[PDB]
DNA sequence: TTTTTTTTTTTTGAGCGACTGCACTACAACGTTGTAGTGCAGTCGCTCTTTTTT
């Protein structure tokens, strides 16, 4: 390998950058991006300078492509002002500045590069071929929209369970029962191949043909067994073998059970005794006949019907999957990855790779350690040998730490065996010099100590701005690693995490009792820093061995925050005292469910408390009205102001930030209460919102939206972090109480060491153990250099001689089995006297070791302070005035239209009616037809509804005679919408005198009550039209529902308008038609122009009485002009 | 906030029945909330499952294997019981549900093979009882010349060797000069010898007594948890209780793993009446929970045999 | 076409592997008996990760 500078980098064909562990490798990407975009390098420069939409960045996290486009806006604008005044403080963009012959063409495109950020093309791996599928959609064979879904679990074991169905039922009982005996159900068979259902399907070896069977499968080890049970039969009754001293004379009787034992076949389950009727066991404790070799040929390979349920399974899931997914029309996100790969499979998908050649000529992939073999083939395919195309893998080996995801290192030692060129960056700048020194000491001590000859290890340089960084503590200098060696021969799994968890609590307690007096200090140079609790950080490996270490950190007075806890929300019992709550709420009559509410943690009340309560009739009385109230907020205002009320009268925030690890709790209820409104709205219904509740209380499904938060960040608190969650982090001291602690992984799912495919084994062979175990190992020891190298200062180690094994004393341990004994003893097995030695031997400045201490003083110092007085500011005056733009209604035979039904929308369809039809033209009764078809009303009240509007059209409507079929259509003007201003209050007493002085109608009607409106006021009057030089208005009014005989003479009229209240409405409208007539015609007088209202009640309306139906009415010429100067001001 | 446990004022009444100290030494801190207090922590029910019943588990297994153990303590036809649990699809489809109907009447047939070997008919008797003042009522049923005989497809606990031993007691205390035997799964077998009267009568005094320190204060008696650490502690060679360290230790190990369980088994302590009296396991309410356990379980270990 | 009621929970791990005790024959020390090796059965520890993509 070779080493890295970022402007000498030749951006030609592929290149593997490998950035170790605490190196700058997102500076890295953004000098790359800088050296891009300028075009820098000379003779490796680019060809061509690039613009920020051709430069393809690819991460996985969506924050790291967050932080990395912050980071390279960053340097696009610290290189811009360096470029602007042609001198900066940093020394790679000295040499970046150096670098150029011209200022002020680079200082341009820098600030075409800053404005054009936010369309850079920094994307995520699911969202570049999301964006390369709805791009270049017909050479993928992509539709334009679909539907992602987060979780898969669902239609997956939906599948499994139609597999099931369509695989197990009709098969016989001598089947069944070794079906169940290998599976319960489809539970267990989902449960075993979850693994390999999602990502690429792995390769079975050696699979079974296509047309075997379970039944087919089932005959032939039936004969198998039938075969050897023939051959017992034929070859009984004889013993030629001679007598050992292991071998006991009650083999004979073992021949006795090997005589019941053919009986029938309907059996798959072997006698134990053929176990000795083996040859090359009987040689070991003279087999001559070929029977013992028939039975040992027999239990060669085991007897089960699992691999060919468990390849159908594989066949059948994933094509069900896909196919109700392709029917649902929904996508995954490795539906994604597997859409690119199959569009890339085809012929012409090459194009469309060139067509990515035509959209982005370079790609810069970060974090290629975790990269599934879809995306190395799709970049293989893109992105292989083409000219003036870049590709530059940056990645580390040595952190690949999720396999379990999708991942695989095997994908990356093909990459490396691909490419030519790689590079490596030698200097660190996170630890300290010791802990650098501890990591180039410990991984350094046998050659290839990750196992794998394609993954080296190099001794990585520290930094020379960090050399001073020293943890001391009140005696002298720490070092850098301490290998806390629990002392013993032999010890189990739960006392060595027991041990080392009050070991850490125990070095913690020191840190933090030390710490605030001034004596454990960070020193940078002369600098000094105190160790608060936030910069120790436990690293675990697992949710429960987390808790372990929080209830041992918690037995000290120790606070302590888990940051890879992604238990929901709605699982712990503060969903469940929301849901009671809830509950109460919409039901506060019964007061079993009020009282189950009411003594919850929540409330927090005594046992006392409840019974005088239940005592107490009026306090019961007092809590059924305020949670009535409640429940009248809650149907009003909606889900946060009832449980603010709720949180404010009851005041259960501030007893719950009174007591003791209650803030966790207020913040778990705090976010229950923001889903529980984020739900609410997408809700109609009130009892839905608890029925969804109660769904996701039973629904235990993790979202991004539904974790738990962090509870506080103002008080500093010992951050549990687990080893993939520390990926990439940064911590001041970092504890590894469980390093030595390994597992054995059990399944033959592996690697080929040639193909590098993935090889499923669902035989157990030993071979396939053995290199799914290797590789496993491997993963264990990329976890350690991951959980090593993210301490600056100070790293502590638990090692003990854990062995796995259930002996006790058996004279070896399995540390070698492990990742930190690999290294600590060199792979080789020894003891505990061994491992001792192992440790001592590597003894330096930086690494010591020390002796597990059992022993608590005391727990911590609480070292409180008092509390400042503060106070919240109060409004003096009310925030605004009764504004508000409102309108009329907010200050509110067999066949005849008195048979025509009466409701809101009939109304509308009449008046559209009304308003879409020509007076001047006859009315067609085919359009009348088309209007019902459009409408959807029956098709028999057309002839009818035709002769009937043309006798409303005929009638006139006038105190002249003046018809509907005079008016042109420049003399009409059908719904004027007015905006009518008012300064003043309107006060309802001082306007319905002025109306009532005036308006004969008033007699009757008690006056509304109306708020004091200011403001603007709306209205749609439905028709305006002149006729002989004089203005009319014409409304429209059709509900008539009491009326159905001839009653409907001008005294009915007046009633429905006295008891409707239209008469506010048509003074409102000749308020406002006065004040157009007086803007738009100059020289407008009042009684000269405007002539009168007609309201048109269109039911009321008969051919043989003209008067009835019409009412026409004028105002008295002067509460005109007093409402102007109201309204006015 | 303050602690939910405070000293209420209650009064013993005259006549109290068998049935509410069966359910008070069912569960005791439940009988503290729901009869005392009146509070009940109702929970919603269980909503359909998408799919057809693969497996047997849970409370239909349960309610399943009661049906059979009722059915062949009479020796009837486990025939006509399947084809009545597979026309109701209770069971799974085709060879599946004969698969597990074998297995579970192979089971039951293991477990009437120990109860029916010394089944004798008895009928249902009268219980009328005055002890420190206290009347109980009550009714037992099925009531044999050897003694009680009680069967359940359950597990060996201690919720059931209490109740049988409360039956026990208040068998003992008004004639009857038999033993007492219950027989679970898995040759589980509780079995309480005859006593006599005036020690019937004293342990009754007893529960009595804790029956009406469970309605003022909440008594923290664990049936599992606390007869696990008595039986780690317990040895019924000596009869008398060990104090050396490493039982001191191994009880500690038993009662943290009967109260928090694995991943596999729901514990004690995951339970809605424990979590609202404390949230975490404090080592004082421990002892507690462990002086209450040896004042009050310690017949149940002391006369098992 | 009218109308009645009712408050009781229950269950849930088992296969892999070792420790120890009893039986059972092979073979050498002193025909018979003590010691050694192996098989079967009752009893008991243990243990079942990690995560994010529009």
């Amino acid at each position: 390998a070779e080493t890295l500078d970022p402007l000498r980098l030749p951006l030609q064909g592929e290149r593997l950058i490998e950035a170790s562990a605490g190196t700058g490798k997102t500076f890295t990407i953004a000098a790359l991006y800088l050296r891009l975009l300028l075009g820098l390098g000379g003779s490796a420069a680019f060809p061509r300078p690039l613009t920020v939409e051709e430069l393809l960045v690819v991460t996985f996290t969506e924050a790291a492509t967050a932080e990395l486009r912050g980071r390279i806006r960053s340097n696009i604008h610290e290189l811009r002002i360096a470029c602007l005044r042609e001198t900066t403080d940093n020394p790679l963009y000295e040499r970046l500045l150096e670098e150029i012959d011209d200022k002020a063409q680079a200082a341009q495109w820098l600030l075409l590069a800053e404005r054009q950020m936010d369309e850079a093309a920094v994307f995520t791996i699911h969202g570049f071929c999301q964006r390369m599928l709805n791009l270049n959609a017909f050479e993928s064979g992509m539709l334009f929209e679909q539907q992602l879904i987060e979780d898969e679990s669902l239609l997956r074991y939906q599948a499994c369970a139609d597999f099931w169905r369509r695989h197990c039922y009709p098969l016989p009982r001598e089947i069944a029962q070794v079906v169940f005996e290998t599976w319960k159900g489809p539970q267990a068979l989902l449960r075993d191949i979850n693994r390999y259902l999602q990502g690429e399907a792995p390769v079975i070896k050696a699979p079974p043909p296509d047309d075997e069977t379970l039944a087919s499968r089932h005959a032939q080890i039936v004969a198998r067994i039938d075969t050897v049970k023939q051959q017992w039969r034929d070859a009984v009754g004889e013993l030629d073998a001679l007598i050992e001293s292991s071998g006991i004379d009650r083999r004979k009787f073992n021949r006795s059970n090997q005589a019941k034992w053919i009986d029938k076949i309907s059996a798959w389950a072997e006698e134990e005794t053929n176990s000795y009727q083996l040859p090359e066991s009987l040689e070991k404790f003279t087999p001559r006949h070929p029977l013992f070799e028939a039975i040992d040929q027999l239990l060669a390979e085991p007897l089960s019907i699992r691999d060919l349920v468990i390849t159908r399974a594989l066949a059948e899931i994933r094509e069900t999957v896909a196919r109700e997914k392709r029917r649902r029309g929904e996508l995954g996100f490795d539906d994604m990855l597997s859409r690119l790969d199959s569009a890339l499979r085809s012929e012409s998908g090459e194009v469309l790779a060139a067509a990515i050649r035509t959209r982005f000529p370079v790609a810069m992939i970060d974090e290629f350690q975790d990269t599934d073999p879809q995306q190395y083939r799709i970049f293989r395919r893109i992105w292989h040998h083409q000219p003036e195309t870049a590709l530059l893998l940056i990645g580390d080996p040595k952190q690949a730490i999720y396999a379990f995801r999708g991942a695989d290192i095997f994908t990356y030692m093909k990459a490396r065996s691909e490419v030519h060129a790689h590079y490596t960056l030698d200097t660190n700048w996170r630890s300290a010099p010791g802990m650098v020194n501890s990591v180039n000491k410990l991984f350094s001590q046998t050659d290839d100590a990750f196992m794998f000859r394609e993954i080296p290890f190099i001794p990585v340089k520290s930094a020379g701005k960090n050399q001073a960084l020293r943890f001391v503590f009140k005696g002298e200098t720490q070092p850098a690693m301490k290998m806390w060696l629990m002392e013993g021969e032999s010890c189990g799994v739960g006392d060595y995490q027991s041990t080392m968890a009050q070991v850490c609590a125990a070095q913690i307690r020191d840190w933090l009792q030390a710490g605030q007096r001034g004596e454990a200090l960070l020193m940078n140079g002369d600098d000094a820093r105190p160790v608060r609790a936030s910069d120790i950080s436990v690293l675990v490996r697992s949710r429960q061995e987390a808790a372990q270490v929080r209830d041992a950190l918690t037995l000290l007075e120790i606070p302590s925050v888990y940051l890879s806890n992604r238990d929901s929300v709605f699982e712990t019992l503060e969903a469940q005292e929301m849901l009671w709550l809830l509950q109460a709420v919409m039901t506060p009559e019964r007061e079993n469910t009020l009282r189950s509410a009411l003594a919850t943690s929540m409330m927090g009340l005594n046992a006392l408390d409840i019974e005088t309560l239940n005592n107490d009739e009026h306090a019961w009385d007092v809590v059924v009205e305020e949670f009535d109230g409640y429940r009248q907020i809650w149907r009003k205002r909606g889900v946060m102001p009832m449980l603010r009320a709720l949180m404010s009268a009851r005041n259960i925030a501030e007893n719950l930030l009174a007591t003791a690890g209650g803030e966790r709790r207020l913040t778990d209820i705090l976010h229950i209460s923001e889903l529980l409104q984020e739900a609410g709205t997408q809700l109609e219904s009130e009892h839905a919102l608890v029925r969804w509740l109660s769904q996701h209380i039973l629904e235990p499904d993790s979202n991004a939206s539904s974790q738990q938060m962090r509870l506080e960040s103002d008080k500093h608190l010992v951050q549990i972090v687990t080893i993939h969650k520390s990926k990439g982090l940064e911590y001041p001291l970092v504890w590894l109480p469980f390093i030595t602690n390994f597992r054995v992984q059990e399944q033959a799912f592996y690697h080929d060491r040639h193909s590098f495919e993935a090889v499923l084994d669902l035989n157990a062979a030993p071979e396939s153990v053995d290199l799914a175990e290797a590789e496993r190992l491997a993963e264990d020891l990329r976890l350690l250099y991951v959980a090593l190298t993210r301490s600056v200062w100070h790293c502590s180690l638990g090692v003990a001689p854990l062995v796995r094994r259930r002996g006790d004393k058996k004279g070896d341990t399995d540390v070698h089995q492990s990742a930190l004994g690999r290294l600590l003893q060199k792979g080789e097995p020894q003891d505990a006297a061994g491992l001792r030695t192992c440790i001592e031997a590597l003894c330096d400045d930086d690494i010591a070791w020390q002796t597990a201490q059992t022993g608590d003083n005391q727990p911590w110092q609480v070292n409180d302070v008092s509390t400042a007085e503060l106070n919240a500011k109060t409004l003096q005056r009310l925030p605004g005035d009764n504004w508000r733009v409102t309108s009329y209604s907010g200050l509110q035979p067999t066949l005849t239209p008195h048979q025509f039904p009466r409701g809101a929308s009939p109304g509308t369809f009449l008046h559209s009616l009304f308003e879409d039809l020509d007076f001047t033209q006859p009315v067609d009764p085919n359009w009348v037809r088309e209007k019902l078809e459009l409408g959807g009303f029956e098709s028999q009240w057309e002839p009818v509804l035709t002769e009937w509007i043309t006798a409303v059209l005929q009638a006139p409507l006038n105190e002249t005679g003046v018809s509907l079929s005079q008016l042109s259509a420049r003399n009409k003007q059908v719904e004027m919408e007015f905006y009518l201003p008012i300064s003043e209050p309107l006060i309802a007493s001082q306007l319905d005198t002025l109306i009532r002085q005036f308006d004969p109608l008033s007699a009757g009607c008690p006056p509304l009550e109306f708020m004091q409106v200011r403001g603007m006021l709306k209205g749609f009057i439905d028709l305006v039209f002149r006729h002989e030089g004089r203005y009319y208005l014409l409304a429209y009014k059709s509900n008539w529902l009491g009326e159905d005989s001839s009653a409907y003479t001008q005294q009915a009229m007046a009633a429905a308008m006295q008891a409707h209240r239209y008469d506010l409405q048509y003074q409102l409208y000749t308020l406002a038609l006065h004040r157009y007539l007086r803007h738009r015609i100059a020289d407008y007088d009042y009684e000269h122009h405007f002539g009168g209202v007609i309201y048109l009640f269109l039911r009321g309306v008969d051919k043989e009485h003209p008067q009835q139906g019409i009412y026409t009415t004028r105002p008295n010429a002067g509460l005109i002009a007093l409402m102007d100067e109201m309204f006015a001001g | 906030h303050s602690e939910f446990v405070q000293p209420l004022p209650f009064t013993l009444p005259e006549t109290v029945p068998l049935e509410t100290l069966q359910r008070f030494w069912a569960h005791p801190v439940r009988a503290f909330f729901q009869m005392r207090l009146q509070v009940n922590f109702r929970t919603e029910d269980s909503e359909i499952p998408d799919t057809e019943p693969f497996i047997l588990e849970g409370l239909s297994r349960y309610q399943i294997n009661q049906q059979l153990l009722n059915a062949l303590v009479e020796q009837d036809d486990a025939e006509r019981l399947f084809r009545r649990f597979r026309a109701a699809g209770d069971l799974p489809y085709g060879a599946f549900g004969e698969i597990f109907w074998e297995t579970q009447c192979q089971e039951m047939q293991q477990l009437a093979d120990r109860v029916i070997a010394c089944r004798q008919p008895g009928q249902s008797m009268e219980i009328d009882l005055a002890c420190n003042g206290v009347q109980i009522t009550g009714w037992l049923p099925q009531v044999q010349p050897d003694g009680l005989l009680r069967w359940r497809p359950s597990l060996l606990s201690v919720a059931q060797g209490m109740q049988l031993w409360l039956e026990h007691l208040v068998y003992c205390a008004s004639g009857g000069n038999g033993e007492s035997r219950l027989f679970l799964r898995k040759d589980g077998e509780w079995r309480f010898p005859p006593l006599a009267a005036e020690q019937a009568l004293h342990y009754l005094s007893q529960l009595i007594e804790g029956y009406r320190e469970g309605m003022s204060a909440p008594l923290l008696v664990l049936p599992e948890s606390g007869g696990a650490w008595l039986k780690t502690c317990y040895d019924a060679q000596n009869d008398a209780m060990l104090d050396d360290d490493s039982t001191l230790q191994k009880a500690r190990t038993k009662f943290l793993q009967a109260y928090e369980g694995n991943m596999m088994v729901r514990g004690e302590g995951d339970d809605i009446w424990y979590q609202r009296l404390w949230r975490q396991l404090t080592p004082e309410t421990m002892e507690a929970i462990v002086e209450q356990s040896q004042r009050f379980l310690l017949p149940l270990f002391r006369f098992n045999q």
